[PDB]
């Protein structure tokens, strides 16, 4: 039971980042690697009193590399395991998959090569990356390439961050998302979006944080995926693993693209007046305040549900709670589809990080779902992609790196066909 | 790792550059005699973008620095930091240009250049990885434009896949030092739209425009001036030199600014720049530093920006903020002018953040507007250049030289059909 | 070239009847010595002066 | 706190190379704890990672040890730089290659890097004479 | 069980000064000679005697002859750290060198110190009781390496004949190299080094650059870094006669499971894991992963692909926490592999061998701590292109007669120049003729 | 053991003489006195091969000085480090050769030579083992030349078998400074070619070059010329004096550059030269030492590698440097510039690496590089001597005193195919059918 977790790109090593902050709180491991089985699941114990963490950060400019090779955690990782070349891949797609992918990617699955042939219990492989950028989006597609011609079989978790509507920190990022999914589509197996628009939205309206910066996003990114890996980490009344999630909330294997949510994201003084039950926490789940992604569900209907939950909880009331949701009419769900729910519970309640915003609750819910206002997102997106290519814009910088027109307009009708999918499908 | 190779062109190239490495070596914490004394070692951890060891803690900068006449550079040794430059990296003109872009270009470079090549050639491969390199010079001059513009072809001929940076003072008709100044001007920005891969313009108006209003300086000297493109110019690296959040290096600036190959010439401002005064006045937020960034007060070079439409703009921030407030901030300002930003562009702005503010503030902040007000200032340049090249002006001291005026021609025919399709994307 | 250790040719002069067009800037992004003879076998000049001739 | 070797010899080391001695250069060994911090036998503490691509101050200064000792070793190089007089020599004996010939330490193996000469120091136009 | 090591040259003297820096501390006997008061850090009273002579009372010194012409280097030897160590009558030297000239040292300049010498190996060898054999050391670039170094060699199979004399030999590098000559001395002594010697092991410096670079990140290297991890693998290759074994290997087993015709003798050394400090305690190295990466061709000691040829025989020394189950589950898979294949008529292949004695490190040195190492050494057809390259710039010179007026200056003819041609010309259909 | 007598010959070879014994006994650490006053004990190992240690606790060099004129005599005893010498070996005639080499190889020679030769003998009888006799002279003069050349063929047929240096410089090309130049210069190279074992080819042409632009030094003076050229004989000359990972003496340098017996005239480079403004700034690496050693602007001589493919090539480096670093130099400066470097050898560079810089330097390096471009030299020199020849200039002062014509003919005639077999192996190729 090991899953080993790669991370491409500046927004994939800060994720991670946070991530691997929290694994070593909550398994008690000292910085410099030793403590002082249930953490298997992610650090491997080599030789003796040292814990070697089962990840990869990879990345084309040296800077945030090194300065984890400069931070704290010198002493937690290898040495050999910090991937880093030597110039950037500048927001271009066709320079990080065709021009520098070419050289560090060897070296990158030739690494991971060894790390799953140390594992023996392998669960899967979760990717951590951005497709406004250029190493998360370039490499990182032709990484998962090389990864589905490896292993194909075993499944590959992508926790990626999208473009958010408005808010946008580059300009040729439609281009890049949209060169993404050609291969985000037929490559990845479960793909979790992520926006930033509406963890900034979460950040101001629950946490109260007015001057939230990218660390804030990370811990609770973190939170998320460590709340959905702690059902292989520690023991639960009825727990799933990560196969469950494929076969579960994939009712067709084109269409894979889950909103997550959370609850409680809550601080250390509105806790105080609100009572943290589990009915109101899986009724916030639902709530579009209270997603990791900007759309509206309401305008979406539900194919399916899991919900994992942590701390105390006997199934009685999760039972209850998910009775009183199907009966609701705000949310509906497709016509495909009678029993949507997939319930999940864990004994340990979620830790929390000394200096971190959020409060020390007793139970939360981490909801990831299945709807059609994804189909609502690639649109949004396709718009403000067809308003820059229709006049040829930014287009010399792919064609110079190697590229042609063919894969600007092929990729756009492989979001077109999947748009076609998806409103089939919801009817 | 990535290296920046610093040139220096002319006599504002040569001074210009003086305050920008007495600016660097301060951020980088080393004296003027070549010691380290930093206080943190995150100064340490990138100085081989701009410095070589020598000897024992000695770091000496990568810069070339060329000119027709050893008059300018006696000066910059003479001065201040001055035992920092390795004195191979001098190179000697004993002719002199005199604003003649013939003499800079066909006499003088024949026998400057090759000299200025080996020299830029063994500091190009003495590092790894090049980045690129970043050229000071002007477009009034001499051996500043003449030179350095036989440079640009020069260099991008050999290397031609790195990187290119231009800051070159443009000539206003107000602020007009040389006669020549059309003649220069519209040769060396021919010259620029087909070598340079992007210019940022700058120009004396408007730096004693921000010198006037935003400082309310008493006695604006030409350090004043050259400090001013100093901080701008180290404002546009400083990602590469410190840890960041959101790292933007000058290829990923190059690729967010320039939708189309032709259309790279910046205009520029630097913030925050407020007088002692009112130093006791202000705040120093996010809102006001974006409030002062998008003045047109602010801007570095003498074209309205809202007598155009921004094509695409960069905000390079330093310092501990919150990302937030940077992006929500770069959201309203783009959807309240709705008119000033292009329409089949969305998200207009790229920005990025850096966490080392240079020494003494707290917060700063760079702009980088690839506007279309800019042939505003080609149309007064290209206009001054017919009303004389109609009666053959000054002419025969480049006839006379060996230039012909097919390339006069030609130059006014690049600046008047670059202007045409700025004028056509707006 | 002190910089890499190959023998280089020096650059070619800039002529002023070869300028800079309007799209060479775009050509350019598209974009050996050896010693000289030291003949030894080739045929070495005898002219009629012989002794014998004369 | 330099290493004593216990080695004696008619001269004495330069400064400029007995200020600076580490643990290795001993004549007795310590059979009994070979793996320690005295022989960097162990992980080093301080000392970049082997993948660190900033800058070291060191550069060129070791030429046959590992990325973290040879920071480590050039780090004390410029850190007790100091006490030496102004215009040092660059070297040190323990940036250079830790030989098993010299490991003992017996004779003078670093002296010339800074003795005083006149060896090629040609005439500088004041003090330049024709030899009269 | 007594073996007594020579080493001759300027090579043989460096590396065997790393080598004894290696077995002086293996054996706990400080510099001085003598082990310590206290602090017995060794088990087994016996251990010592196979390299080292107790000489009456605390003193232990070591079997061994440097022996050499230039009184350059081993004078050195004479007042370094192992001054009190080396007893006086070891360190031969002559007066005047070879000079990179097999010729002069073979014909002029060994015959005077060759009597020296093998009268010296004799009541070093009478010492003895058990001699196993010899292991001689040089480099077949220069003249002493190559000149008496051959005829020392020669005059060893006379006196003795049976007695196993190993080869570690160090050739050119195909291309990074120090001479000009040395394709000349190194065709003249292979002839000779071809039937005199038990066992030769070929051991480039290139191919050991290129490891220090990459495994042990050491960006600049030098020769005593080539020559600390060569004492590891002459450490290894004889700790099972020194220290007790699940499953000991001898010398007499090398020649038994390795050379299938007299003269096909040359093997491709390796070893694993060559780790530093920094990355020895993060990554577990299991028996199983090590062995792995004993057999690539980016950890071999010689710079020849695996893959141009087929194995023949394979040889494996283990050491440290080892049991001999996992040594057969690993060489299972090894087998199973389609990468690397064996010749046809050899279904049994491998050798393996066990020792519960953990690799020293050297302080000072580069290598870490490790909890199991493995010293493999191959027999494969891929040399068979090692000696046509050294043959094709053989020729490339003697066609014009280059160089040559200097040795038969010196007592040859150009006979020999021709006869070492076709014998290494003839070696090669011997490395085809097998691998069909 | 090994040993090098010092000989200097006329006004230049004097006054070279004096400047290279200043910087080897300070190098080895005594005073103008005679005393030692060293700090190394690396220092007193190896003077023996420079010098005899008188009663009383005096070094003083085995340096014999020979001339014909006193003037040069007292000028070599009054400056620093002049009364070093013993007196008895200043020999010493009373005439003066008047720039005659028939004077100085015919008159004054057999006059003169004897008790030259007496000295020679009891000054090589004095130590055990002959490594090479140093011959310091020039090429223009009458007792230089003549009587050098003289000297030369008397040792060698009485020491046939023992190194011999020559240190010689020759006509500057554009500027002489002599009108019997190519008369004397003729004669002496038709006798080296016969006697010398390897002639390192200096000029005063490229010693200004190089003090000029390298240096830039205002008014470099002879007393920088000889400095320079001084500092090269102490780096040739090192590795005998100094212990390094990779050691090479003169006999080993000889036989790794010369390919055919009449092939001994080098080319000479030394590294690092910096004026004091630069060598603030620089830093000392094996880059930079390289990228200076190979520039052709750097030869301490009139040939110019650009007109010539490298025959052979050797580096002697000096101070404690990365072996790998400096093989990978040599490999890619032999590798990029491929055609500038003979076919019929493989790997042309010899390298050396002595642990001992020159005091004050952190490393150094000496380039000997023996090219076909010296044919340069002698084309001119002949072509200048028949011009003068045809008309019989300056002839009869030869003449009228026993030399014939026929002696003149000779010499240019051999001159004029050492030249020719310089082309041919410069042309020749490997495939051996392309050249016709
Ligand atoms: N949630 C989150 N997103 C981040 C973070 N850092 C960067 N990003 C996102 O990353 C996107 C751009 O890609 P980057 O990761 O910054 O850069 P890149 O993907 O490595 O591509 P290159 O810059 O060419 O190397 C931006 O839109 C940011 O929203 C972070 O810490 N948290
Ligand atoms: N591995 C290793 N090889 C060395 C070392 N030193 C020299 N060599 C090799 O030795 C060859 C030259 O011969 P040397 O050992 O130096 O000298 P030699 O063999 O005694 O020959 P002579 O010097 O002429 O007497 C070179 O090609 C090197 O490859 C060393 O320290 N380690
Ligand atoms: N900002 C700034 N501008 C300068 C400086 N010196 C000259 N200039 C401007 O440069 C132009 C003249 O440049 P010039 O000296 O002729 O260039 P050159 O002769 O080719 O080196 C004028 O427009 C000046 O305003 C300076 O020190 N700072
Ligand atoms: N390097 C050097 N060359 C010298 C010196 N004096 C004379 N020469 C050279 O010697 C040549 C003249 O030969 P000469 O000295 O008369 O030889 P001699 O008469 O045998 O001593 C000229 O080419 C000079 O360049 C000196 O001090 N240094
Ligand atoms: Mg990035
Ligand atoms: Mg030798």
């Amino acid at each position: 039971r090991e899953v080993i977790s790669i991370h491409i790109g500046q927004a994939g090593i800060q994720v991670g980042n946070a991530c691997w902050e929290l694994y070593c709180l909550e398994h008690g491991i000292q910085p410099d690697g030793q403590m002082p089985d249930a953490f298997n699941t992610f650090f491997s114990e080599t030789g003796a009193g040292k814990h070697v963490p089962r990840c990869i950060f990879l990345d084309l400019e040296p800077t945030v590399v090194d300065e984890v090779r400069t931070g704290t955690y010198r002493q937690l990782f290898h040495p050999e395991q910090l991937i880093s070349g030597k110039e950037d891949a500048a927001n271009n797609f066709a320079r990080g998959h065709y021009t520098i992918g070419k050289e560090i990617v060897d070296l990158a699955l030739d690494r991971i090569r060894k790390l799953a042939d140390n594992c023996t219990g392998l669960q899967g492989f979760l990717v951590f990356n951005a497709v406004g950028g250029g190493t998360g989006s370039g490499l990182g597609s032709l990484l998962l390439e090389r990864l589905s011609v490896d292993y194909g079989k075993k499944s590959k978790l992508g926790f990626t961050v999208y473009p958010s509507p408005q808010v946008s920190t580059a300009v040729v990022e439609p281009y890049n998302s949209v060169l993404s999914t050609h291969s985000l589509l037929e490559h990845t197996d479960v793909a979790v979006m992520l926006d930033n628009e509406a963890i900034y939205d979460i950040c101001r309206r629950s946490l109260d944080i007015e001057r939230p910066t990218y660390t804030n996003l990370n811990r609770l990114i973190a939170q998320v995926i460590s709340s959905l890996t702690a059902s292989l980490r520690f023991d639960g009344a009825l727990n799933v693993d990560i196969t469950e999630f494929q076969t579960n909330l994939v009712p067709y294997p084109r269409i894979h693209f889950m909103l997550s949510s959370y609850a409680p994201i809550i601080s250390a003084e509105k806790a105080y007046h609100e009572q943290l039950s589990v009915a109101e926490i899986t009724n916030a789940a639902f709530e579009p305040a209270s997603m990791m992604v900007k759309c509206d569900p309401r305008h979406g209907k539900y194919m399916a549900c899991c919900l994992m939950y942590r701390g105390d909880v006997v199934p009685k009331d999760v039972n209850a709670s998910v009775a009183t949701i199907k009966t609701k009419r705000t949310i509906q769900f497709v016509d495909w589809c009678p029993t949507g729910f997939k319930c999940g519970i864990n004994y340990q309640p979620p830790t929390v990080v000394p200096g971190g915003d959020l409060a020390k609750v007793q139970r939360a819910v981490c909801m990831i779902s299945n709807s059609t206002a994804i189909g609502e997102i690639f649109s949004r997106l396709d718009h403000k992609f067809d308003l820059m290519y229709a006049k040829r814009a930014f287009v010399h910088w792919y064609v110079g790196e190697g590229m042609e027109e063919g894969e600007f307009s092929e990729a756009r009708e492989d979001l077109a066909a999947l748009e076609k999918d998806f409103e089939e499908v919801g009817a | 790792m990535r290296e920046i190779v610093h040139i220096q062109g002319g006599q504002c190239g040569n001074q210009i550059g003086a305050k920008f490495w007495e600016v660097v070596s301060d951020e980088h914490g080393i004296d003027p005699t070549g010691t380290y004394h930093g206080d943190s070692d995150l100064q340490l951890e990138r100085i081989n973008v701009y410095f070589n060891e020598a000897t024992g803690g000695r770091y000496v900068p990568r810069a070339i620095l060329m000119d027709l006449e050893p008059g300018t550079m006696d000066s910059v040794r003479s001065g201040p930091y001055g035992q920092i430059f390795r004195p191979d990296n001098f190179v000697f003109g004993q002719t002199g240009a005199g604003n003649n872009w013939a003499k800079g270009h066909y006499t003088e470079g024949a026998e400057l250049i090759d000299s200025v090549l080996d020299v830029v050639r063994k500091e190009a491969e003495s590092c790894d990885c090049l980045q690129g390199f970043q050229v000071c010079h002007s477009l009034g001059g001499g051996t500043g434009s003449g030179m350095g513009t036989l440079l640009i072809s020069k260099i991008r001929e050999e290397y031609p896949d790195r990187m290119m940076l231009t800051f070159s003072v443009v000539p206003s008709p107000k602020v007009s030092d040389t006669v020549v100044e059309p003649y220069n001007a519209t040769l060396s920005v021919h010259q620029l739209v087909e070598n340079a891969d992007e210019c940022m313009v700058l120009d004396n108006e408007a730096l004693y425009d921000i010198c006037f209003r935003t400082l309310k300086l008493t006695t604006p000297t030409f350090g004043d001036l050259n400090h001013l493109i100093s901080a701008v110019m180290s404002g546009i690296t400083c990602c590469l030199r410190f840890p960041g959040q959101l790292n933007a290096d000058l290829r990923k600036l190059a690729v967010n600014l320039i939708p189309f190959p032709r259309l790279h010439f910046f205009m520029v401002g630097f913030t925050p720049l407020t007088s002692r005064g009112s130093q006791q006045y202000r705040a120093l937020t996010v809102p006001e530093l974006t409030q002062q960034m998008w003045d047109a007060k602010n801007m570095m070079c003498a074209a309205d920006p809202r007598h155009g439409r921004y094509l695409t703009a960069s905000a390079l921030f330093r310092g501990r903020m919150s990302t937030k407030e940077v992006d929500e901030q770069m959201l309203n300002v783009q959807n309240k002018n709705s008119s000033y930003f292009v329409e089949w562009i969305p998200n207009n702005v790229k920005s990025s953040v850096c966490d080392i503010p240079p020494k003494g503030l707290k917060m700063s902040a760079t702009f980088i507007g690839n506007s279309t007000a800019i042939q505003e200032m080609f149309k007064r340049v290209s206009e001054q250049f017919t009303a004389m090249f109609r009666r053959k002006a000054f002419l025969h001291w480049y006839t006379g030289e060996g230039m012909d005026e097919m390339e006069f021609t030609e130059a006014e025919s690049n600046m008047n059909d670059l202007v045409s399709e700025y004028q056509q994307y707006q | 070239s002190k910089s890499t250790l190959s023998y280089k040719y020096p650059a070619g002069r800039p002529n002023p009847t070869g300028f800079l067009k309007k799209g060479d800037g775009e050509m350019i992004k598209t974009k050996k010595p050896s010693p000289p003879q030291a003949g030894a076998y080739k045929r070495r000049e005898n002219p009629p002066n012989t002794a014998f001739r004369r | 706190s330099p290493n004593s070797t216990g080695t004696v010899t008619q001269y004495n080391h330069p400064m400029f190379v007995s200020q600076r001695l580490t643990g290795n250069f001993t004549s007795q060994f310590e059979m009994n704890s070979l793996p320690s911090h005295k022989y960097e036998t162990l992980p080093i503490r301080s000392g970049h990672l082997p993948g660190y691509q900033g800058h070291v101050p060191g550069g060129v200064g070791a030429i046959a040890q590992r990325k973290p000792a040879a920071a480590m070793h050039t780090m004390t190089h410029l850190a007790t730089s100091g006490s030496l007089p102004k215009g040092s020599p660059q070297t040190d004996m323990s940036l250079v290659d830790l030989r098993p010939e010299q490991r003992s330490m017996a004779k003078v193996y670093m002296y010339a890097e800074g003795a005083k000469t006149s060896f090629l120091k040609f005439p500088t136009p004041k003090t330049f004479d024709h030899r009269n």
